[PDB]
RNA sequence: AGCCAGGAUGUUGGCUUAGAAGCAGCCAUCAUUUAAAGAAAGCGUAAUAGCUCACUGGUCGAGUCGGCCUGCGCGGAAGA
């Protein structure tokens, strides 16, 4: 599972998710899966897409995560009142905006790419899209 | 050599902009040079299906506005984020 | 892949050897064998040669517009298949006297050699001197 | 020399040695040479041989496919094809731990109208599992 | 009648007629037996593959009777002969597959020009040729 | 057959048909390709 | 779309050569032979047989074939 090797606080708070994304372009690869929805995408659901694009495509080809979960989400125990200090930290999960782009991938054919990427968004939450390089 | 049908926009700001691109056009603007930038308005499924190939952005294009042709090539674009759409291109003279 | 413009030059580079030797040929695709047709096939290349047009190209409309330049009764449609055995060495040379042959074996019908002549009348071979 | 079972073409060659010529005990030479074999095992690494027959079977001629088919699914191999007037021979090895009660299975596949005799021909490398698990019930 | 009728690819390349023993027991759709392994094969299996690749039709005859033009000398034979190395498919790109040569396409070529011709006898040599170049290796010639 | 919530072609010779509104895959090559609802 | 036909004879592949079969695994190998040979589809794929991935020639007279965006709909949709 991704997550940040230090984080300067252990908390942070939930905040909004307003906005578009700025990862609008396919940057590294020549293939990539951006968002068309709007959600957070914990590690678990990164790691997952990781291992189905990875499985899916062939060992051969670069695979690059545009994204990183750098945000610290807190559960409260079960059976626990409400206050008394704020949950700790459970999982971390990545703000998506419509627009970003997630993974991007390199050194393989349109059409098992396009398969890899379906797989890909089979196991996230949001709706992705494809899309490719373009000059400029 | 792409050919493009341009009109000099009436009303510039962020509703305006909208309201063209809710009605299939959109913006764009021709600067550099020695004159004045201009800012038209582009039909936009035209310009997809054109700017779809990699040469409509090394070669030069003729942006034909109000009768007179302009030589210009594209600068930038703006794309939408999550759709096959462009909001601006910026077209550099010559 | 007979396209518009694609059509009309196969057309006219099928008529042109045709035009250049002796009568073509057909083989219409009704029943053949493995290797009693293939072999066939293969030995009636080789004694015709290597630019005889197997292919058929012999629809009624495609043959009116290019073979019809002369010899109007050949543009009839010749609906099977068709394959063409140039004759280049004499008139109805030895693919001619293979595809006689082959109307009545190694083969479904060689729609009874009608292949086209210049005369395109002499229904006799090419004896017309007995000596 | 491996899980108690005998082993078939080894060939062994004394080429050198030590003593002393008054009294070279046999009995004592004996726990050398079982030294020697010891070692000259863990130094082969040896695999083994499992007992694979041949077995040839009569059946009709429209269930050799399926008689065929079950001996291939069985991890055996087959040698050489026959065409009787009255019905087929099909010859294969096979391994003695598999087929195990198959004269009811080819009963089955034939409609019981086929026949089979064995005759333990030369053995021949099988991968099984149960030959390293029998020697290592007993630890080392 | 029917030229052979049934084409079971489990019969041995060359060598000792009716190898079934080594060819395997899968193939018992053929009625090959004692009368037809060695009818005519035996009297007219040396001059053609001596220990050289070349598969044999059998040309089984439901006229009670085996016989028909057997295949001409293979190029599997003469380019495997001509080469010293029958190495080929299988190993193709990352080690030698057989030399194939100007000097056996020429054998295969003058020898293979009686009955083996496609739509030509040059034609049947061409082919010979693509069969030992297509193993995956070919020496200098 | 299958009444999965989600109903795809699974070979050549499936066919898709919309009787009774219901979308069903129906196949004439082997029975464990029919499918019942979209 | 529907109705008339073709896929080898160098090729159990030169082959993981005891073949794994003109359509097991296999490397990749138009193999000129062409209304075609892929050394690969349900068949038997361990094997022919007769239908036959594919693709074409003929048959018949006007729309045809699919992708992208978008409006409204369909299933997914079970409680006392
Ligand atoms: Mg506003
Ligand atoms: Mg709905
Ligand atoms: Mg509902
Ligand atoms: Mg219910
Ligand atoms: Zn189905």
């Amino acid at each position: 599972m991704l997550q940040p090797k230090r984080t300067k606080f252990r908390k942070m708070h939930k905040g909004r998710n307003r906005g578009l994304a700025q990862g609008t372009d396919v940057s590294f690869g020549s293939f990539g899966l951006k968002a068309v929805g709007r959600g957070r995408l914990t590690a678990r659901q990164i790691e997952a897409a990781r291992r189905a694009m990875t499985r899916a495509v062939k060992r051969q080809g670069k695979i690059w995560i545009r994204v990183f979960p750098d945000k610290p989400i807190t559960e409260k125990p079960l059976a626990v009142r409400m206050g008394k200090g704020k949950g700790n930290v459970e999982y971390w999960v990545a703000l998506i905006q419509p627009g970003k782009v997630l993974y991007e991938m390199d050194g393989v054919p349109e059409e098992l790419a396009r398969e890899a990427f379906k797989l890909a968004a089979a196991k996230l939450p949001i709706k992705t899209t494809f899309v490719t390089k373009t000059v400029m | 050599m792409f050919t493009i049908n341009a009109e000099v926009r009436k009303e510039q700001g962020k509703g305006a902009s909208r309201r063209l691109r809710a009605a299939n056009k959109f913006p764009a603007i021709i600067y550099g040079g020695k004159e004045a930038p201009l800012a038209i308005e582009l039909d936009h499924d035209k310009v997809m299906n054109m700017q779809a190939k990699a040469e409509f952005y090394s070669e030069v294009l003729t942006i034909v506005v109000d009768g007179k042709e302009i030589k210009v090539k594209a600068q930038d674009v703006q794309r939408h984020p999550y759709k096959p759409k462009l909001q601006h291109i910026d077209f550099v003279r010559a | 892949m007979a396209l518009n413009l694609q059509d009309k030059q196969a057309i006219v580079a099928e008529v042109s050897e045709v035009a250049k030797g002796a009568l073509s040929a057909v083989v219409a695709d009704s029943r053949g064998v493995t290797v009693d047709k293939m072999t066939e096939l293969r030995k009636a290349g080789r004694e015709a040669g290597v630019y005889m047009r197997v292919v058929r190209n012999t629809l009624l409309r495609r043959a009116v517009e290019g073979t019809p330049f002369e010899c109007l009764k050949d543009a009839f449609v010749g609906p099977t298949l068709i394959a063409y055995s140039m004759e280049h060495p004499g008139a109805a040379a030895r693919l001619f006297k293979e595809f006689a042959k082959a109307n009545a074996k190694f083969e479904v019908k060689a729609a009874a050699f009608e292949g086209e002549l210049i005369p395109a009348s002499q229904i006799d071979r090419l004896a017309t001197l007995p000596t | 020399p491996l899980a108690g079972y005998p082993v078939v073409d080894m060939g062994i060659r004394l080429h050198f040695g030590s003593y002393h010529d008054v009294d070279s005990s046999e009995l004592a030479f004996k726990l050398a040479a079982s030294i020697a074999f010891k070692e000259g095992f863990k130094k082969a690494k040896l695999v083994l041989l499992e007992p694979i027959m041949k077995v040839e079977v009569e059946t009709p001629e429209e269930n050799t496919g399926d008689v065929i088919g079950d001996l291939s699914r069985r991890r055996g191999m087959l040698k050489g094809q026959e065409s009787e007037v009255t019905g087929v021979k099909i010859h294969a090895e096979v391994p003695l731990s598999e087929m195990f009660g198959y004269a009811t299975q080819l009963r089955s596949l034939t409609k019981g109208r086929a026949s089979y005799t064995m005759e333990f021909l030369k053995y021949d490398e099988a991968p099984s599992n149960v030959a390293q698990a029998v020697i290592e019930a007993r630890g080392k | 009648a029917k030229k052979v009728q049934a084409y079971v690819k489990l019969q041995v390349a060359a060598g000792m007629a009716n190898p079934s023993p080594p060819v395997g027991p899968a193939l018992g759709q053929q009625g090959v037996n004692i009368m037809e392994f060695c009818k005519a094969f035996n009297a007219k299996t040396d001059s053609i593959e001596k220990g050289l690749p070349i598969p044999v039709v059998i040309t089984v005859y439901a006229d009670r009777s085996f016989t028909f033009v057997t295949k001409t000398p293979p190029a599997a034979v003469l380019l495997k002969k001509a080469a010293g190395i029958k190495s080929g498919s299988g190993k193709p790109n990352k080690d030698k597959v057989g030399k194939i040569s100007r000097a056996q396409l020429q054998e295969i070529a003058q020898t293979k020009a009686a009955d083996m011709t496609g739509a030509d006898i040059e034609a049947m040599t061409r082919s010979i040729e693509g069969t030992a170049r297509s193993m995956g290796l070919v020496v200098e010639d | 057959m299958k009444v999965r919530a989600s109903v795809k072609k699974l070979c050549r010779n499936c066919k898709i048909v919309k009787r009774d509104g219901v979308i069903r895959v129906i196949c004439s090559a082997e029975p464990k390709h029919k499918q019942r609802q979209g």
